[PDB]
């Protein structure tokens, strides 16, 4: 007899053991980045004679 | 063919995954190993 999730299974002659394992790990890496830059140059010159 | 004593006395299932309990253990690697102790035995003594 072999039981997996309330279901009766068969172990063949070549397989030693087939056991469901939980083994769960997930990683989630999010990146956010912004850069701003501004430049302004007003120049005015007047001459009268 | 003529199975006497009503084998297993109509008991259907063992614990869910006792095969994992039969599996070995490794300490320095943190990973489990193969089945060593046959926990699926019954000895004839049906423990309901």
């Amino acid at each position: 007899p072999h039981y997996i999730l309330n279901t009766r299974f068969r172990k063949p002659y070549n397989v030693e053991s087939y056991t469901p394992q939980t083994q769960g790990k997930y990683e989630f890496i999010l990146k956010e980045y912004e850069s701003y830059s501004d430049f302004e140059r007003n120049v005015t010159e007047k001459m009268a004679s | 063919e003529d199975s006497e004593r009503r084998p297993s006395c109509d008991i259907d299932k063992p614990p869910p995954n006792i095969e994992l309990t039969g599996n070995g253990y490794n300490e320095l690697t943190g990973q489990f190993r193969n089945r060593v102790i046959n926990t699926k035995s019954f000895g004839g003594q049906c423990r309901k």
